[PDB]
């Protein structure tokens, strides 16, 4: 019911890398595979995604056509073949799964493969950082440049671990997440609230839109004590 | 929360709709509801009407004709919105109440009522050559203002909006689909049994179909290949009963079985649209304007009602075949085959 | 002056044939497919009748070769008789396929397939070509279709041992198939306790009613009892006029053509946005 991700490692500039990502217990024709980059101490960045049902290949603006793809459905595996890595490719890449029918955010994420080498909707987050204790009311707002239809899912990323979503479409919370989490929609500005800041809840939150391809993450808000 | 708006090019009347889609269960279908807000300054005498048409396009995407228009309507229901039908009471829902509470008193509501035995919104695949509107049954809601019911609906002062009606699979699955037929040749009276069965009755879009098969080759003959195919029978019923037999996915099993032998193993199938794009005549479940969608989810039908009053019905039955050889004193590799069918239901879940 | 009547018949036949084939192609509904392949091939054969009857008649009227042009008359008569034969036998095969609809609908889909009907169409065309090849071999006149030219009118005549043979392999079995099917269908048309029925009965009637004079003349003239060229011309062109009638009556009977052309005879969109609905 999890997904595995491998193939990443140290690659010299201009090299190639066939990152392997496989899902166990997931039919490929009902689950799409998505790939999001992350630089050192920066925001997330979606690079490409593949849906096997329609045979469509969506590319990011930065690596449009420069990143090879190869996937199969018999082995339930999608391979990420790199080609001519640039200086911006020194980033940890996360294979992820979202429901290939009626998209509801990247639900199941991989452990993330860390590699090193040696109009566009730009949602903005506010505040960029926060510090609070247990029980303090905390509200984090993400502002989108162009209005969407509440097609934003909120994520909680702690230090190092795989980021996971809690509420999809900014309205309905996912199963397995405590009811103390919620979200709201206000025009093009998107906010979520938390009642009690538990020690597990003290983690960095990320927002991202998926109404218009390519998807784009927020700015990244760090929660401190 | 969020309500859809079309905001007509006239800029005066705007249609407000709750949900773009509409779930239709086995017996009851979710009614449609909404409001329209029209600047009352212009509407001195002209009356604003809204309607829902179950269209049926069959003549490809060819150019329009003088009066042919290559179309057909299955169910058309119009109502009066300006004024808000004082003769007939409107049981407005909570969504309508909140929606005209948000707007002013000049906003006017509307509501329809889909009858049960109607086809789900399924559009035929346009194919490569066709450029324009797609075929297949389609739901459309349009709002216009016109003092006369037969007056021309000028697109410059009107609006339209696309609706799809979808069915969701039952929570309780049906019986396990099993069917075993037998037949022999004139050489001997030793028929062979094709034990064929499935895993469940309801399958999800992309869920792997797992056909269970078991052969008993008691007949003194060999089986060259086993034809496993999941097909889509689209009973296009408008003036006739042209049941199509387009195979959505198929596979071949080269598991030869000796005479007086038995063999059984489960094969896996997956219906999907990635490789079936070019195949014209495939039925696609719903289209807003041109966005890609899945294969047509199988339409649920209730026994006891007439099945010959529906536009397009899509039903899936996985067919298992085995091919044998008629070699001997006078024969060649060419021979006949026997087919036994296995119905199953392929639809979305109910979230 | 009868050539004016015959070119009017050619014009009507050709117009009907393109009308039906264009109706079928522009709206590919494949109406109850099994009896849609048969209607399509009937329309194709009737179009070929129109083409191969307009070409030689126009060639004769516009210019005179002045030589013994027996070959063109022979090939015209043979090909037009083959097309008439495939028309009649395809109507009979429509009826015999319908006999598999009322009785055993469960085995209808288990016996009737597009490949099977393609094989049947190849078989009927081959059978018509084979039955009419001995006519061009030299046994006798295939018929009075090529009675316009004098060479096929007086120089080469029919055979007594040919008319009965043609009837016994094509005409009598086609009548037998129609009698077997339609009588039983009319017997069980109603439940003891659909839309195609009237239109197909009309098609078969407006075929065989005008076809009957041709066959009774074919049988009678071979008996050398009454043979006048004018009446032979009249009966063969009355038989040919079924080509001009069948697409016309089919269009006037099928709902897509009749209702589709009835309206013809009588005769910057904004983006889907949204807003915000406050809850309770």
């Amino acid at each position: 019911v999890q997904l595995v991700e491998s193939g990443g490692g140290l690659v010299q500039p201009g090299g190639s890398l066939r990152l392997s990502c496989a899902a166990s217990g997931f039919n490929v024709y009902s689950s799409s595979i998505h790939w999001v980059r992350q630089a050192p101490g920066k925001g997330l960045e979606w690079v490409a995604s593949i849906s096997s049902y329609y045979g469509y290949t969506y590319y990011a603006d930065s690596v449009k056509g420069r990143f090879t793809i190869s996937a199969d459905t018999s082995k339930n595996t999608a391979y990420l073949q790199m080609n001519s890595l640039r200086a911006e490719d020194t980033a940890v890449y996360y294979c992820a799964r979202s429901r290939q029918f009626w998209y509801s955010g990247l639900d199941y994420w991989g452990q993330g493969t860390l590699v090193t080498v040696s109009s566009d909707i730009q949602m903005t987050q506010s505040p960029s950082s926060l510090s609070a204790s247990v029980g303090d009311r905390v509200t984090i707002t993400c502002r989108a440049s162009q209005s969407v239809s509440s097609a934003v899912a909120w994520y909680q990323q702690k230090p190092g671990k795989a980021p996971k979503l809690l509420i999809y479409s900014a309205s309905s919370l996912y199963s397995g997440v405590p009811s103390r989490f919620s979200g709201s929609r206000s025009g093009t500005d998107f906010t979520l609230t938390i009642s009690s800041l538990q020690p597990e809840d003290f983690a960095t939150y990320y927002c991202q839109q998926y109404k218009y391809v390519p998807v784009t993450f927020g700015q990244g808000t760090k929660v401190e004590i | 929360t969020r309500v859809f708006k079309k905001a007509s090019p006239n800029g005066k009347l705007t249609v407000y709709l709750g949900k773009r889609d509409f779930v239709d269960h086995i017996d009851l279908v979710d009614p449609v509801d909404g409001v329209v807000l029209v600047d009352p300054e212009y509407l001195k005498e002209r009356r604003v009407y809204v309607t829902l048409t179950v269209a049926f396009r069959y003549g490809r995407e060819d150019l329009d004709v003088l009066g042919l228009t290559f179309r057909k309507d299955l169910f058309v229901a119009n109502v009066q919105s300006f004024p808000p039908a004082p003769e007939d009471k409107k049981p407005l829902t909570r969504l309508q109440e909140r929606l005209i509470k948000k707007l002013g008193e000049h906003a006017y509501p509307f509501t329809f009522e889909i009858p049960p035995n109607l086809p789900s919104s399924v559009t035929l695949q346009p194919g490569p050559e066709d450029t324009g509107k797609a075929l297949g049954v389609d739901y459309e809601v349009k709002a216009f203002v016109a003092e006369n019911l037969e007056e021309k609906i000028h697109k410059r002062n009107s609006v339209r909006l696309v609706i799809r009606k979808v069915q969701y699979a039952p929570e309780r699955p049906g019986p396990q689909p099993t069917a075993e037929t037998t037949r022999q040749f004139l050489m001997s009276d030793k028929p062979l049994h094709l034990e064929a069965s499935l895993d469940k009755e309801i399958y999800y879009h992309g869920e792997p179909i797992s056909v269970n098969v078991h052969v008993t080759n008691n007949t003194n003959k060999t089986v060259k290949k086993i034809k496993i195919s999941v097909r889509q029978y689209a009973d296009i019923v408008l003036f006739n009963t042209a049941q199509y037999k387009v195979p959505v996915a198929m596979e071949e099993a080269d598991d030869t079985v000796a005479p007086s032998s038995t063999f059984s193993k489960v094969y896996t199938l997956t219906p999907f649209l990635a490789n079936n794009r070019e195949k014209r005549g495939l039925a696609l479940d719903g289209k807003l304007k041109h966005e890609d969608t899945n294969l047509a989810s199988s339409t649920l039908l209730r026994e006891g009602a007439n099945r010959e009053i529906l536009g397009i019905i899509v039903s899936y039955k996985v067919k298992v075949k085995l091919v044998v050889s008629r070699g001997g004193l006078l024969g060649d590799l060419a021979s006949s085959d026997v087919a036994v069918e296995l119905p199953f239901t392929l639809m979305h879940p109910k979230p | 002056f009868e050539t004016v009547v015959i070119v009017l018949l050619t014009f009507l036949i050709i117009a009907g044939n393109l009308t039906v084939i264009f109706v079928f192609h522009c709206a590919p509904l494949l109406h109850h497919y099994t009896t849609s392949y048969f209607i399509q091939t009937m329309a194709y054969a009737d179009l070929f009748v129109g083409v191969s009857c307009l070409v030689p008649t126009l060639s004769l009227l516009h210019y005179s070769t002045g030589v013994h042009e027996s070959l063109t008359c022979q090939v015209f008569g043979y090909i037009i008789s083959v097309l008439k034969s495939v028309s009649m036998w395809c109507l009979a095969c429509i009826s015999v396929d319908r006999y598999l609809a009322i009785t055993k609908p469960l085995s209808y889909n288990q016996l009737v397939t597009p490949c099977r009907l393609r094989i049947c169409i190849i078989l009927i065309w081959i059978y018509s070509c084979l039955i009419f090849l001995p006519s061009f071999f030299g046994w006798g006149k295939p018929g009075y279709h090529g009675d316009i030219f004098e060479w096929c009118a007086t120089s080469w005549l029919t055979s007594a041992y040919f008319t009965g043979f043609i009837v016994c392999l094509l005409y009598a079995p086609a009548a037998f198939v129609v009698c077997f099917t339609y009588f039983h269908i009319f017997k069980i048309c109603r439940q003891h306790t659909r839309r195609y029925a009237m239109v197909l009965f009309r098609i078969t009637s407006v075929f065989y009613m005008l076809w009957l004079p041709y066959i009774i003349y074919f049988l009678l003239e071979s008996s050398r009892v009454l043979d006048n060229p004018t009446l032979s011309f009249l009966t063969t062109w009355l038989a040919i006029s079924n080509s001009f009638c069948n697409p016309v009556i089919y269009s006037l009977s099928n709902s897509v053509f009749r209702l589709g052309l009835r309206r013809l005879s009588e005769t910057e969109s904004a983006t889907t946005a949204s807003s915000s609905l406050a809850k309770d």
